[PDB]
């Protein structure tokens, strides 16, 4: 609104690989532009 | 693991299935090769690279 510009989101997933697995399967096959990351509540490093 | 195709990247990748998987991984040519600067603690992964 301030000046075509579609958005996708999902969670964070228990596991590397299978959060690595759902990123590409569902993000990249929506052909994104830029991910955004953010740390979970849980202290994980 | 032995690669064709010179993406860095996929090095990369590998050192994380090795940080997850806990199981050794050797890098023979490619992207594999190359080599990073520096890996995971966990990560077991070894490249032939300089
Ligand atoms: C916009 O992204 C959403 C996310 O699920 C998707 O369902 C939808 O198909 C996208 N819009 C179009 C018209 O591609």
């Amino acid at each position: 609104k301030r000046h075509q510009l579609n958005a996708t989101s999902v969670t964070h997933k228990p596991n590397a690989i299978q959060m690595a697995l759902s990123v590409c399967e569902d993000l990249i096959s929506s052909q994104v532009y830029a991910i955004l990351v953010s740390h979970p509540p849980t202290p994980n490093d | 693991f032995g690669d064709d195709t010179d993406q860095e990247a996929v090095a990369q990748m590998l050192d994380f299935i090795s940080s997850h998987t806990f199981v050794p991984i050797l890098g023979i040519h490619g992207g594999a090769s190359m080599i990073m600067a520096d890996k995971d603690p966990t990560s077991t992964f070894f490249q032939f690279g300089a």
